[PDB]
């Protein structure tokens, strides 16, 4: 009953955002702001509501709230929204990353601002979406709809270096990339619709109706194959994977859509919820293929952020390489590997926000994003080359973050499932150190390299300092006490790990 | 006794050499009149398909195919006046310029 | 070896081959209206002829 | 069989056009008057779209063996009507600055909305015929109306030259199909048979030779972007919208009557042109800068999906749903797309604005027509809360329900393309360059209500499907 206006009030607060704009060009910032507070606090008190902790594993379908509202009655198509341990942890993520990207295009004094504060309100509601809805046609429509917003924001209000056509091209790469690999996935979804609408005679797009749905083996492989494309394009898989880099690098300079379009991983969540339920033979015979292709994706993504001379492309191949890991857990069947994938999709959202909101006044400072001019940035600033310190050492694994519960979680499951992908996977690790340490290195210690860099730059604010050490206590406290979020999230891991392992 | 076979053969090679005579010729004077040798020639189809059958409706789309005919020769004779007045020149490749 | 991203422009290679058809493709569209009516009588010649060999 | 009071209760979008079209007319020998002579041809599309409700409270029956009136022709009729109208209102400010006669310009719109109505009320291959040429040879006079200039003239040769080689192919395939079946009614055309004969699949070739001349499907598609780009703006627009619409409703009314539809070989010809046609029309409007010939190629590709719709019309039960749904989704963004070129092209002064260069940066002189176009540009792309989506997922859904895999692929892929182009434009509107009439008003008007009509039914599509559900033919 809370979940409708979980999805509303980003949208309505955009609608504002546009139209208090005429009130003042100071004024849309604070609707973003108010809007996204309120959206965060809603999913915290559903936090505090549910009693998470006390939910035990009774099965597939099990949602601690749930909304149906009819929407197209002529296909069974509904509004239907069901929030349970899993989808609220990707919302209360999602709150949290719209707050900090309000917070990041503070400054953007801009005489069109309300249309920037649209589409990013319109994208965060969009991620909610998909985190919410179990109606395959609402999900689709959701992941779908989230892409016009982040389209317009790159190629109008993106880097301003780059000319116009580099972020034309971005945007375009991006949006065909995803809104293809989405016409592949409603293709799978029709299909599955059209079987058991054969096997029973009645339309429905419901998640938990479409569950018992007899398929020959083929058939099946084929659908989860469809699923898969579209969430190997959005995780990034490999080699679904090349939009990623140049989407980030003609992203909106301060960071907030990279917080808010890319950071949250809908993919991941929706092969924990759709492609591993819904066709689980499939995906136990796809297990090598999707963990080959996770293999790839780290050490590849390890090698990419190491040859970069742009920082913000190396952030984002860093991403590539951690996903790996993430569709390595997910295709695994483990309890424990599963729960450090939810623990390391957070983890990864919030070292990366921090790395990505860091570079982006990294860039207000000097002008420039290449490292191979940028050196010995220790002495001239005041607190950012420690904290990129920090989140740099966060991504390599460290214990005390929670990249590393994440992370080591998903190898011991792995390990207890396939132990020879596993150790491949371990040596991955050592590779994200080398990329950390590189990247640390080109920046901030040594010599400087150009005269942009030989000068004293400014203190960062004290916004920019209360999101970043607010990001840095969060990690830390989620690698030091991740046992809330493990208990929060143990009853849907464990329905969806019971359904893969029920039914194979 | 003549067969219905001979007769759409005889409306075929009309029509054919009509087509040809619409493709192989420049001047828009003589693409008009292929023109009117391809309607002429599906009409005279229409016929021998209402004769096979003993029904009246070969000839009255025959009436309707020429009805055509004749507001088509007509259009067709003020494009071509348009086409001389404003080229002097009747050469269908000298309206070209819209390509790509 | 790797910093050119080789995987990218393996998955570049769709839309280079959707740019060079799109290039072909449009040389039929001379703007000669005797080609257009030549290209009306090939396809009838290919439609007939596939709908009798089947 | 004659015609009952009721066959004329049936019969009155086409008396009252064609009532209008003798006093629109009568009007013009008696003085020539752009405003009056405007005002009595949309009072006359008007009076036959609300003589549609007494069409419907009459009942679906036959008049004459040559029509038949059921709630699918009321359909058709209303967005011909619709076409037709919106046409109209786009001409006015256009021909205010046109020096010549202006009034024709509506009577030969209304005898094309005849043609129109009578393609969307047509059981015979009389009627196909008829309504084909009586949609065409107007539109030979429309496309050419502004014959001073070289764009106009020439795409008034080839579409006239091109539409009398294409009548004359449908001619003869309806004289080989009336030499093999003796009847000239859909639903005896294949009765009398081992439904493969070679005279009647000759026939329907020939027919499907011209019908792919007037819808644009590949190879008989060389003429659109031609057309297209020399017509005047209101002409595009009803060349896109009334034509494609009423041809493609007599084809889909023909393969559903006729016993011959359920042929495998015409069913894989029909294949083979909607894949070359959905593939060919994107891929050749990637690189266009011109919005009208971008505009040809796209009607290409669309009337290829709908040919994806028409495959499985046999085989399943949601294919004339689905070209209802996607018909009404693709006229209102073809209109909203059409008309915001109309009205940067009004009043006329010759050439067009039809180059992207003059598109560029419209959002800062043209902001709502910038919003409207770019709202249209994601329709025609089929993305999701746009009506175009929703025509989308219905002919993917209806491929998917028949097993038309290689359509399927082909609509996915052709849809990439798509999205890159149509987001082209939609982008090139917001970047940088370097009218006070109510008509025109009247003109945005109707491009803003597409627009919205277009987002709200891409969001909620639901009454949408149930009035084209309503609009059931007579099995
Ligand atoms: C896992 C693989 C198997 C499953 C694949 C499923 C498909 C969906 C998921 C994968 C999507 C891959 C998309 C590849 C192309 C991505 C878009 C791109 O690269 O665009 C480049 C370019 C835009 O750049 P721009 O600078 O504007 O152009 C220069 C001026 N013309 O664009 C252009 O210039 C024109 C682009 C036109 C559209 C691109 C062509 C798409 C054709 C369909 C491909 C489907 C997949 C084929 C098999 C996989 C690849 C081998
Ligand atoms: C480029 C992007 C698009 C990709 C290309 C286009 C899609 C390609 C799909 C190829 C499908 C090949 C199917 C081969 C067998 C067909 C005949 C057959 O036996 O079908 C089985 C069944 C219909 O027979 P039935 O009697 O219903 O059997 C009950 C089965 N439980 O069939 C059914 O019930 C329906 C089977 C549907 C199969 C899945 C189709 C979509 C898969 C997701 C997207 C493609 C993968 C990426
Ligand atoms: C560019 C677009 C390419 C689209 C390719 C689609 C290929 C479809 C092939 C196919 O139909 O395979 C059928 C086979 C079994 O499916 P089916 O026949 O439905 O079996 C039911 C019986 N129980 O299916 C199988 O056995 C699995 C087919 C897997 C197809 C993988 C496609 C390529 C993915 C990686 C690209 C690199
Ligand atoms: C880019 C590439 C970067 C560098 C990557 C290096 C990868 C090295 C891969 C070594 C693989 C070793 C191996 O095959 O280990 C498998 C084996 C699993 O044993 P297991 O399956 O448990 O046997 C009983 C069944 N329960 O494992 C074991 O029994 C022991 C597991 C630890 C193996 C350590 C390997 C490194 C030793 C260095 C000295
Ligand atoms: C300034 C002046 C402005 C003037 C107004 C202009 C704008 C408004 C236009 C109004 C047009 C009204 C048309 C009404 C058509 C339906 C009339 C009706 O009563 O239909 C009912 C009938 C079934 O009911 P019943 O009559 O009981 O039949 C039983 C057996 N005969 O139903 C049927 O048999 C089928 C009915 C549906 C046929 C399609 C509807 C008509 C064409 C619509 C085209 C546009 C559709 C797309 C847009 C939809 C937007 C929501
Ligand atoms: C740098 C300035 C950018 C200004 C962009 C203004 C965008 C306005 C969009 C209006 C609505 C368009 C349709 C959306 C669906
Ligand atoms: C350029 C367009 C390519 C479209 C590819 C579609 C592939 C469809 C394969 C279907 C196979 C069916 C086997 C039974």
């Amino acid at each position: 009953m809370l979940l409708p206006w979980l999805i509303l009030i980003p949208f309505i607060g955009g609608f504002l955002c546009w139209q208090t704009e005429r009130f003042g060009v100071k004024v849309p910032r604070w609707i973003a702001l108010i809007t996204m507070g309120l959206t965060l606090a809603l999913s915290l008190q559903l936090w505090l509501q549910g009693g998470y902790s006390l939910t035990q594993s009774a099965g597939i379908p099990q949602w601690q709230s749930e909304f149906d509202m009819p929407w197209i009655p002529r296909f069974g198509i509904s509004i239907h929204l069901a929030i349970d341990g899993l989808s609220l942890l990707m919302v209360v993520l999602t709150g949290l990353l719209g707050v900090l990207a309000v917070l990041c295009s503070w400054k953007e004094i801009e005489k069109y601002q309300g249309f920037f504060h649209l589409n990013l309100m319109w994208i965060l509601g969009g991620v909610i979406g998909v985190f919410l809805a179990i109606d395959m046609f609402l999900f689709f429509f959701f992941w779908e709809m989230m892409l016009v917003p982040m389209y317009f924001l790159i190629a109008l209000w993106g880097h301003k270096a780059s000319d116009g056509k580099t972020r034309i091209t971005a945007a375009t790469k991006f949006f065909i990339y995803t809104q293809a690999s989405g016409l592949v996935m409603l293709i799978a979804i029709l299909a599955l619709v059209f079987v058991h609408y054969n096997a029973t005679g009645v339309w429905t797009f419901n998640y938990e109706e479409l569950l018992n749905t007899p398929m020959s083996s083929g058939v099946e492989y084929l659908l989860m194959l469809g699923f898969f494309i579209a969430f190997a394009v959005k995780m990034p898989v490999v080699p679904l994977h090349g939009w990623l880099p140049d989407a980030h690098s003609q992203a909106p300079t301060a960071g907030s859509v990279d917080l808010a379009g890319i950071l949250l991983k809908t993919a991941a969540y929706g092969l924990l919820r759709f492609s591993l339920p819904l066709f689980p033979n499939a995906s136990a015979e796809f297990a090598p293929i999707a963990m080959w292709l996770g293999v790839i994706g780290i050490f590849y993504g390890a090698w990419m952020a190491f040859a970069q001379t742009d920082i913000k492309r190396l952030i984002a191949y860093t991403s590539v390489s951690h996903m790996g890991f993430v569709l390595i857990a997910i295709y695994t069947g483990s309890q424990l590997a599963y729960q450090g994938a939810v623990i390391q999709m957070i983890a990864h959202g919030l070292s990366a926000a921090g790395l990505f909101i860091l570079c982006g006044q990294l860039y207000e400072r000097i002008h420039t994003r290449d490292m191979r001019m940028m050196g010995g940035l220790w002495s001239k600033m005041k607190w950012l080359p420690a904290l990129s310190l920090f989140f740099a050492v966060a991504t390599l694994g460290m214990p005390g973050t929670g990249n590393f519960v994440g992370e080591f979680m998903i190898l011991f499951g792995s390990f207890q499932v396939v132990p020879v992908i596993t150790v491949i996977s371990t040596f991955g690790l050592v590779f994200a150190s080398v990329y950390s340490l590189a990247m640390l290195h080109r920046a901030y210690f040594g010599k400087a390299k150009s005269q942009i860099a030989s000068q004293e730059l400014p203190g960062m604010s004290l916004r920019e300092l209360f999101m970043i050490l607010l990001l840095v206590v969060l990690l830390v406290l989620l690698g030091f006490y991740p046992q809330p979020i493990l208990d929060t999230s143990h009853s849907a891991i464990g329905n969806i790990q019971q359904w893969f392992v029920n039914s194979v | 006794m003549i067969p219905l076979q001979h007769g759409l053969i005889l409306a075929a090679i009309l029509f054919v050499l009509g087509l040809t005579g619409l493709v192989i010729r420049r001047n828009l004077l003589f693409m008009l009149i292929g023109l009117e040798i391809m309607i002429n020639a599906s009409a005279l189809a229409f016929v021998v398909a209402g004769s096979y059958w003993g029904q009246t409706d070969g000839q009255v789309m025959y009436i309707l195919a020429i009805s055509l005919a004749a507001a088509e020769a007509s259009i067709g004779l003020a494009l071509l006046l348009q086409l001389h007045r404003r080229r002097q020149n009747l050469n269908i490749d000298s309206v070209s310029e819209m390509r790509g | 070896l790797l910093k050119r991203d080789p995987l990218n422009s393996m998955m570049n290679i769709p839309a280079v081959l959707s740019r060079f058809a799109g290039k072909g493709l449009l040389l039929s569209e001379n703007g000669y209206l005797r080609w257009y009516v030549a290209s009306m009588s090939i396809g009838a010649v290919v439609v007939l002829a596939l709908l009798m060999v089947l | 069989m004659t015609i009952t009071p009721q066959n004329l209760i049936a019969l009155l979008p086409l008396l009252i056009v064609g009532l209008t079209v003798v006093v629109v007319m009568l009007s013009i020998a008696w003085r020539r008057n752009h405003f009056l002579n405007a005002t009595l041809s949309v009072i006359g599309l008007n009076a036959a779209l609300v003589s549609l409700w007494f069409v419907g409270q009459a009942g679906a029956m036959d008049v004459t063996p040559l029509m038949r009136v059921d709630g699918f022709a009321m359909l058709y009729t209303g967005l011909v009507l619709l076409a037709s109208l919106a046409t109209c209102t786009f001409a006015y400010p256009w021909l205010e600055g046109y020096n010549d006669n202006k009034d024709e310009f509506y009577l030969l719109v209304l005898i094309a909305a005849l043609g129109g109505i009578l393609l969307a009320n047509a059981n015979h291959l009389a009627s196909l015929f008829l309504g084909i040429e009586l949609i065409s040879l107007p539109l030979f006079g429309l496309v050419g109306y502004a014959f001073r200039q070289k764009r106009s003239l020439e795409a008034s040769i080839k579409y006239t030259i091109l539409s009398a080689a294409a009548s004359s192919f449908l001619l003869f395939g309806m004289a080989l199909v009336y030499a093999q079946s003796g009847d000239l009614s859909f639903v005896a055309l294949g009765k009398n048979l081992m439904l493969n004969e070679p005279l009647l699949l000759a026939g329907f070739g020939l027919m499907i030779v011209g019908l792919g001349f007037k819808l644009s499907l590949v190879p008989f598609h060389l003429w659109t972007p031609d057309v297209y780009q020399g017509a005047p703006a209101p002409v595009s627009t009803f060349l896109a919208t009334a034509s494609k619409i009423a041809i493609f409703g007599v084809v889909m009314r023909l393969f559903l009557y006729a016993p011959v539809g359920d042929s495998e070989a015409i069913r894989v010809v029909l294949a083979i042109i909607a894949f070359a046609s959905i593939i060919f029309g994107n891929l050749m409007a990637l690189s266009q800068t011109n919005i009208k010939r971008l505009l040809g190629y796209s009607s290409i590709s669309h009337l290829g999906y709908l040919l994806v719709a028409l495959i499985a019309l046999q085989t399943g039960e949601m294919s004339m749903e689905a070209v209802g749904v996607y018909l009404a989704g693709y006229l209102f963004s073809s209109l909203g797309a059409f008309g915001v070129v109309s009205l940067m092209s009004s009043p006329y002064r010759g050439p067009d604005a039809d180059s992207l260069f003059s598109y560029r940066g419209l959002f800062w002189h043209r902001p709502i027509l910038a919003a409207v176009m770019t709202v249209m540009m994601l329709s025609l792309a089929g993305i999701p809360m746009t009506l175009g989506f929703i025509g989308k997922f219905y002919v993917l859904a209806v491929g998917v329900q028949a097993h038309l895999w290689w359509l399927v692929g082909a609509v996915v892929v052709g849809s990439a393309i798509g999205l890159y182009y149509y987001l082209r434009v939609a982008v090139s509107l917001y970047l940088h360059a370097p009218p006070s009439n109510w008509q025109y008003s009247a003109g945005g008007i109707v491009v803003l209500i597409s627009a919205l009509l277009v987002l709200v039914l891409g969001v909620w599509p639901q009454p949408l499907i149930s009035i084209v559900r309503l609009a059931m033919p007579l099995m």
